[PDB]
RNA sequence: CGCGACCUCAGAUCAGACGUGGCGACCCGCUGAAUUUAAGCAUAUUAGUCAGCGGAGGAGAAGAAACUAACCAGGAUUCCCUCAGUAACGGCGAGUGAACAGGGAAGAGCCCAGCGCCGAAUCCCCGCCCCGCGGCGGGGCGCGGGACAUGUGGCGUACGGAA
RNA sequence: UAAGGCUAAAUACCGGCACGAGACCGAUAGUCAACAAGUACCGUAAGGGAAAGUUGAAAAGAACUUUGAAGAGAGAGUUCA
RNA sequence: ACCCACCCGACCCGUCUUGAAACACGGACCAAGGAGUCUAACACGUGCGCGAGUCGGGGGCUCGCACGAAAGCCGCCGUGG
RNA sequence: UGGAGCCGCCGCAGGUGCAGAUCUUGGUGGUAGUAGCAAAUAUUCAAACGAGAACUUUGAAGGCCGAAGUGGAGAAGGGUUCCAUGUGAACAGCAGUUGAACAUGGGUCAGUCGGUCCUGAGAGAUGGGCGAGCGCCGUUCCGAAGGGACGGGCGAUGGCCUC
RNA sequence: CGACUCUUAGCGGUGGAUCACUCGGCUCGUGCGUCGAUGAAGAACGCAGCUAGCUGCGAGAAUUAAUGUGAAUUGCAGGACACAUUGAUCAUCGACACUUCGAACGCACUUGCGGCCCCGGGUUCCUCCCGGGGCUACGCCUGUCUGAGCGUCGCU
């Protein structure tokens, strides 16, 4: 259960809460979890995706083993654009197919300052709870 | 264009309108 | 149910002299809701029949000693396992229903 | 003659547009408005038209003064601070 | 005393109303004159007021009023309950002397009335209905 | 030109003298039904208005 | 009428300009619910009692 | 292309006014490139100069207010966009010390009976 | 044939400040009916009620007895229960209708004028030095002004006080 | 011990800000207003005052051929549908 | 149980009424909404606990409230009805 | 058919069962392809545009309003209805190639034309008076209601300190 | 066989009832309890590259600066930034800014007419004209200046 009456735990609020997020915690929101071997490397669960990672399909009609960069990541829909995720339409021109990313896994970050920094201080909060645990 | 009000009411029957008149 | 919910509305009443039956109707305007119908529960929008207030009697007190009996009742039966497996407490492996365990 | 002829020489208008309520009621003849009461310094409002005050209360409007004066009290009212820089 | 504000005659109703004359207002003149000082002075502060004359036609008060900025009374630690915004217009609320002994307030046997906050506190706690949750 | 709603003919004049460093005959202003003002520039015929439109880029 | 004052005038101007249907780029939205402007206002239908 | 705000910190006013001048005659090329269509390079360009003119015009008037407060730093009366502006009554509150200002008999009752501490049942 | 003081009353785009108005659920001061009931209705009732007017605050008001009681006496005010639908009011009809005591929540006490004793010992504004000056405060330097004996400040208020 | 004054706490809150909960209602119900709602609209004015939720998992919203001027169809296509 | 055929019966429902099929009234048809509820005072009957006693109102003590604004307890277990 | 929640039993609770109320909302029939599209004399032929002509346009003929007009321009009022281009989804109670419809644009230029200035009938402030109060009465009435100027005198800066 | 009429079923139309979903109400409870002449509430008018309405904003006008966060916005174009750089977007917002009416403040409310100083064009203050900047509401409080009085007094 939840303890803290400061926490909402209603059906339509946390619905209202979740559409109508801002970019910045739909940002959040939108994070998918790392491959085992990222894991093992970074002891890190899950980060938020960027324009730019490399993608596994898990889940869906176009579930492979596929490793495909990201196209772009949409979140409005709350939605992410990969390569070689995409369909043709009518007229012949494809159109890449959006995959949520909690059906995704990241094989490979793109690693700048504020990505090292973000993983530096989420392995220190597993350390820190791992000690605490221990 | 607006929504047509309800017809008046036409003061047709009474003491003035001699077309019909019952027993009196 | 709000107070202020279905009297809200100014209507009064048509009253004889014209094909309507007797009901409150929205005085004038050009609009949907022109002589339409309030002040009711068998009108759409309005009041109902008996709106519900906060001054119900929601609670219950039970006397005390009425209430003891009952918890030693409950206390009981939860003993006598005929009446555990009729409450449907699956209980087959149990060593005893009287389930007392260390302080530990 | 008392209708469809005496709507026909319908040409001079009594109320105009209001300057503090901006609504078709100042009277061009009393120099009054009815809705707020414009020669008068008060605003006119009553009781009797509950209606008529959520027209108008003060969650109304634009509350450009009031929703930052809702938010400098949630900041806690402090003046000439600046946040520490990089 | 009040002249009721009607028409010619015109109070509409029962007899109980008709009278317009000889009827008299409910608080008292050197309250009156208190208010009116404080309608013509809303920025200062009513203290109290006494009587320095009267006649057939007009009575006479002297009104005590009081700077809330000036700094002799702001600085001064006896009178600055004053400058609080509490006591803003002690001549409409009937808290001075004057307007006090209109309100009917007091201790004891006689009154009986006032015995919360006012009148409209005596009435309320007197006509409202106490549901409790058990009853 | 258009031009805001709160200007004089004076300081329409004084502006094209200002901004395009060209003399003016009149100025001659009338208000749109859209809520802008449109002004009629007389200029000197000493200058052109081709070559000075053809300088503010309209042709 | 043909003799307006400024107020008047601003206001119609500004009836003139809210007096315009809705850009074919809206209905490619995500969030739209809007099909048509329904505040079409014709010069018989409404007469802006001022 | 960008112009930041670190960058006009430290300038000189004659400067930011030409640098200003510059801005708001490239503002009338953009409208009168719109005006005249041009392309979409040249109408996506006018929110740039937009936000750039409102950056400078902000510094500037940064400036200006804090070397005035510096100036009337000090002074007794100070003019009233100095004046510090919370709420109306919270201005129209007491000085801080009038607060704390208390007579002396009530400073010599606080100071020959103070509220002592004590505890009971020993 | 004027000057200088006081007293009353003016004029200032004088130096420095205050109020106007809004919201108004709760609160205070007024004003204030009629539906309804009495199987009619007129006192009564609805009802100090709706409507109307002004005023603030985060609560307001009240409040430390010109008190309750008649007892082996209690002891500011406010609020809950009980007193109690009782005493009492009422074409004694319909109906209206408290309080004391008691059990709790909270609990906090005080200041003036007068009576008097201290050399106005008191207070406001402007010039300069020192402190931070973003709810303009403290000390000193000024035959620098003003208020004030038609009374400012200290002791002192009914529980007594002063020498 | 009246004809002078101050004072928190226990108290009230259908306005406002931030919240939590429901043996409540589920688009003729629940606020007038789940939606561009005090909006469109009506009255000279004070005032009155609506109707209106649902494609699909994703628009992948029917390319292209053919009759008709087109609205409209017949094929073909998308989708588990 | 769908339709048709035959024999006998068979006037259109609700209401006011002594009396309705009525030349008495409401009524084209269909879908949704729609009318004996809630508080207090009583009276009688019934179910339960205790018994010349009964009840804890109000308040206070325990848990920081998921379940809870529940529950448990009171030299207040009787101030009081 | 449908695509995402639902039921039995023991108990509790209610906004719990419709055929009517000239019931409220919404939708649809017979009437019924019926009443009607009949006030102010009147249209006809050929051609252009088009898929389409009784209504558009052009030419010709015959008519009507008959200068107190079915003409040319204003005021109140309307606010883009004015003009061009394109369409014929909805409207113009038949149709339309047409429109005051729809969609893009465009259009109103003043020292001399009016407002602006004055005052009339009147309205409405200050003082004053009244009023519990928002405010009300009144425009010379219980007013210290002028902020201007000529000639002269003193003092001062600005411009070749002469003026 | 006909046409038409009645009933039933299959299918197709008008219509939106039932059911299932709900970024919405209603009720109860908690913490705070804050508007304004330093210009409130409200109203009017403008602001987007393509923008009608809602929402947001104020000629710096779909937002400015700072801080936090860290690679977008999006319906389509476009251009910035190298995301190894105070750095796109969002939130906080404590700095800046906030047109006009409005208690509304020079007088009235047509956006009309003014008065007093200063600056820039005109000019080299010498008066016109134009633009910009600061004042000019009422009542009242302390003090200053100018005063009035056959109100009360001292010298002549
Ligand atoms: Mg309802
Ligand atoms: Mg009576
Ligand atoms: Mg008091
Ligand atoms: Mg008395
Ligand atoms: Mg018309
Ligand atoms: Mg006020
Ligand atoms: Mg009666
Ligand atoms: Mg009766
Ligand atoms: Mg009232
Ligand atoms: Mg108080
Ligand atoms: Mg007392
Ligand atoms: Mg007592
Ligand atoms: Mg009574
Ligand atoms: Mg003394
Ligand atoms: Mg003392
Ligand atoms: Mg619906
Ligand atoms: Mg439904
Ligand atoms: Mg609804
Ligand atoms: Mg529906
Ligand atoms: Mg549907
Ligand atoms: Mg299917
Ligand atoms: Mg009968
Ligand atoms: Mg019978
Ligand atoms: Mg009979
Ligand atoms: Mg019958
Ligand atoms: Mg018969
Ligand atoms: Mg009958
Ligand atoms: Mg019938
Ligand atoms: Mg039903
Ligand atoms: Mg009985
Ligand atoms: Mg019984
Ligand atoms: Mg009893
Ligand atoms: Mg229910
Ligand atoms: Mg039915
Ligand atoms: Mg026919
Ligand atoms: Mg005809
Ligand atoms: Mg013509
Ligand atoms: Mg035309
Ligand atoms: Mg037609
Ligand atoms: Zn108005």
């Amino acid at each position: 259960m939840k303890f803290n009456p400061f926490v909402t735990s209603d059906r339509s609020k946390n619905r209202k809460r979740h559409f109508n997020a801002p970019s910045h915690i739909r940002r959040k929101i939108m994070s998918s979890p790392l491959s085992k071997e990222l894991r093992q490397k970074y002891n890190v669960r899950s980060m938020p995706i960027r324009k730019d990672d490399e993608v596994q399909v898990v889940r869906g009609h176009y579930k492979g083993q596929q490793i495909g960069k990201v196209v772009q990541v949409y979140r409005k829909k709350y939605v992410i654009y990969i390569e070689r995720v995409q369909r043709e339409k009518a007229n012949g021109t494809t159109v890449h197919v959006g995959i949520h990313p909690s059906k995704v896994v990241i094989t490979r970050l793109k690693l700048d300052k504020d990505r090292k920094k973000i993983l530096e201080r989420k392995a220190k909060s597993r350390q820190v709870g791992k000690e605490k645990g221990k | 264009d607006p929504v047509p009000y309800q017809p008046p009411f036409l003061c047709q029957w009474g003491r003035h309108q001699p077309a019909w008149k019952p027993l009196m | 149910v709000s107070e202020l919910a279905g009297h809200q509305t100014s209507a009064e009443s048509w009253g004889t002299g014209r094909a309507v039956a007797r009901i409150p109707r929205v005085r004038g305007g050009g609009t949907h809701r022109s002589g339409q119908g309030a002040f009711g529960n068998m009108c759409r929008g309005g009041r109902m029949f008996a709106p519900t207030k906060t001054w119900r009697r929601w609670h219950r007190r039970v006397n005390t000693t009425q209430k003891r009996y009952a918890i030693c009742s409950a206390l009981a039966a939860s003993a006598l396992p005929a009446l555990v497996m009729s409450k449907g407490h699956r209980i087959e492996e149990v060593p005893e229903l009287p389930l007392v365990v260390e302080d530990k | 003659t008392k209708g469809t002829s005496s709507f026909g020489k319908r040409r001079n208008k009594t109320h105009t547009l209001c300057r503090r309520c901006g609504s078709k009621a100042y009277h061009l003849q009393k120099s009054t408005c009815g809705k707020c009461g414009y020669p008068a310094k008060r605003k006119r409002k009553y009781n009797w038209s509950a209606k008529a005050k959520r027209r108008n209360t003060t969650g109304t409007g634009r509350m450009r003064h009031l929703k930052i004066v809702y938010r400098r009290f949630r900041h806690g009212f402090r003046e000439g601070t600046t946040p520490k820089p990089k | 005393g009040r002249k009721r504000p009607v028409p010619k005659g015109a109070t509409y109703g029962k007899p109980v109303h008709h009278g317009v004359n000889q009827l008299k207002f409910a608080r008292s003149l050197q309250s009156v004159a208190e208010e009116r000082a404080g309608r013509h002075c809303g920025a200062l502060r009513v203290l109290n007021s006494y009587w320095v004359g009267e006649d057939s036609t007009y009575k006479f008060f002297e009104v005590i009023l009081i700077d809330p900025f000036h700094k002799a009374i702001r600085r001064n630690p006896d009178t600055q309950w004053i400058t609080k915004p509490v006591h803003k217009h002690r001549e409409m609320r009937g808290l001075t002397s004057a307007g006090r002994k209109s309100r009917g307030l007091g201790k004891g046997h006689k009154f009986h009335h006032t015995i919360g906050g006012s009148r409209r506190a005596a009435w309320r706690r007197r006509n409202t209905l106490q549901l409790h949750r058990y009853r | 030109f258009i031009v805001d709603v709160k200007a004089n003919k004076h300081q329409i004049k004084q502006a094209v003298k200002k901004l395009y460093d060209i003399d003016v005959a009149k100025v001659n202003t009338l208000i749109r039904p859209d809520g802008e003002k449109k002004a009629y520039v007389r200029l000197a015929p000493d200058y052109d208005a081709l070559d000075v439109a053809n300088k503010i880029g309209i042709i | 009428s043909s003799h307006k004052t400024f107020r008047i005038k601003r206001f119609l101007a500004k009836k003139q300009k809210q007096n315009r249907p809705i850009p074919q780029w809206i209905r490619m939205k995500t969030g739209n619910k809007i099909r048509y402007n329904s505040k079409r206002r014709h010069w018989r239908r409404t007469k802006l009692g001022l | 292309a960008k112009i930041k705000a670190r960058d006009l910190r430290g300038k000189k006013k004659e400067e930011l006014l030409k640098q200003l001048d510059d801005l708001k005659v490239e503002l009338s090329q953009l409208r009168v490139a719109k005006v005249t269509g041009g392309a979409a390079s040249k109408l996506s360009k006018i929110r740039v100069v937009r936000k750039s003119i409102a950056r400078v015009l902000t510094v500037i008037n940064q400036t200006q207010k804090e070397n005035l407060r510096k100036f009337y730093k000090g002074k007794k009366y100070k003019p009233l966009d100095l004046r510090p502006k919370k709420t109306r009554a919270m201005r129209r509150r007491l000085n801080k010390h009038e607060e704390s200002l208390k007579t002396k008999k009530q400073q010599r009752k606080e100071r020959l009976y103070p509220l002592r501490k004590y505890a009971v049942k020993a």
